[PDB]
Formats: C-alpha cells, structure tokens, sequence
C-alpha cells in the first residue's frame, strides 16, 4: 500500500472515428490565461495572525509594543503595500490618514499577557524567581 | 466681472446628457457578477444591513 | 482585479475630452469653466482601482 509523506512535521476494425478530428479554431474572450492568473491570485487564504498568543511554554509571542502604535504602524504598512501592489508611489486607496477620528483602536501586540499584566520579563522567568525563592539546601 | 452663465449652462448640459454605460452596468450585469463570484470566495460575505 | 477581468465594461476617459472639445490657446485664456473641469477630472490617468 502507498505510502503517503507529510508536509508537516511530525513529533520528532478500424480505430479511426468521424468527428474527432482536431480542425476547430476559436480564441476566447475572455481568455482563459488572464482569468486563470486572477484567480490564481484570489485563491489565497487569509495569514495567520498568531501575535499576542502563548507559546509551548507560556511565553507570549509578539513584540514589546504598544497596541494602539501597533494598529498605526500596521495602516502604514498595508498602505505601502497597497502602493506596491498597483506600482504606484502613492497609493490611490489608503488606511491610514483616512478622515475617520479613529484614536481608540486597539490592535493584538506581545506587549501584555492573558492575565492582563506586561511582559516586562517573560513569563517562564517569574514562574522561576517565584520558585528560587523558597528552595531549601542541605543542613551545615 | 463678465458673464459665465452661458458658458456653465453649457458645460453642465455636456455633463447631464453624456453616453455613459456605467450606471447600466451596474444596475444590470454587476449585481450578476458579484452573486457568481460569491459563493467560492475564501472569506465568505459578513454583511450589515 | 477578479472583477476587472471578468467585467465586459471598460473604461475610456476620451468619452469625456471629445464632449467637450476645449483647446486653449495659451496661459491667456485665464477663466474658463470647460478647461477647469476637465483639468480637475485629469483624462490622462488611467488607474481606477
């Protein structure tokens, strides 16, 4: 039986016939390759957005910034790359300076964690400290 | 200091009356489209009213 | 982009420049409602995303 790998990692009489023959010429309109590569182009899923969420051991992943400059420089750079995409320098269709008072909005960042106090120290390092203090050693 | 109603009257009566299929396509074949693309798109449609 | 290719309508700004049919001969015709306009509008871009 096949055996099938894994993308991920794991835990480690005449033949002839009358009207088959190949004559026919018409071209498309639409054509068939511009659709396909904008298709193409719309089949792509959705990134994963992973930043803010623990890791194996406890630790947040992200950066140490905060969540509202966050949300900014995310607009910033959607809209660079909205300029990339239509080859422009400045972008037609932008998400930042957008005439919207839009100053309370708060985006994902490794700056806090689940409880809701910082990542000042990661969290595997105060689990430490805390256990460190109370050890006890062999009498003198 | 001179009159420009004639010339505005004009310009406006060009812009009113212009051979554009723009709102037919929209009033027509885009509502056709959009409903064609929908349902195999990725992310399906959330819509308010 | 999906719906710019699959859409039979197409976009010439033309349709606007020769309803009007404005030349200027110079920086001396200073006022003018048909050449603002269609300076404000600018035909001579193409990107309508």
């Amino acid at each position: 039986m096949k055996r099938i790998p894994r993308k991920t990692k794991g835990k480690s009489p005449a033949t002839t016939e009358p009207g088959t023959s190949n004559r026919e010429q018409y071209k498309a309109r639409p054509g068939i390759a511009s659709v396909q590569r904008a298709t193409e182009s719309a089949e792509m899923p959705m990134k994963n957005n992973d930043e803010g969420t623990p890791d194996k051991k406890g630790n947040t992943k992200g950066d140490l910034v905060n969540e509202h400059s966050e949300a900014k420089d995310e607009a910033d750079e959607a809209t660079k790359k909205q300029a990339k995409d239509t080859d422009k320098s400045k972008a037609q269709v932008t998400y930042s300076d957008t005439g919207i008072n839009n100053a309370n909005e708060l985006s994902r960042s490794g700056n806090v964690d689940n409880e809701g106090g910082s990542n000042q120290k990661p969290m595997s390092t105060r689990i430490a400290e805390a256990t460190s203090a109370i050890v006890s050693k062999h009498p003198a | 200091t001179q009159s420009l109603v004639s010339s505005m009257r004009g310009t406006l009566d060009k812009l009113k009356l212009i051979k554009s299929m723009t709102p037919m396509y929209l009033q027509q074949l885009a509502p056709v489209e959009l409903a064609v693309i929908a349902p195999m798109l990725p992310f399906p449609p959330f819509q308010v009213p | 982009v999906l719906l710019q290719r699959i859409s039979p309508l197409q976009i010439d700004p033309t349709i606007i420049s020769n309803t009007m049919s404005t030349v200027s001969e110079s920086t001396t015709q200073t006022l003018s409602p048909a050449s603002s306009i269609l300076g404000k509008l600018r035909p001579s871009n193409s990107d309508f995303s």
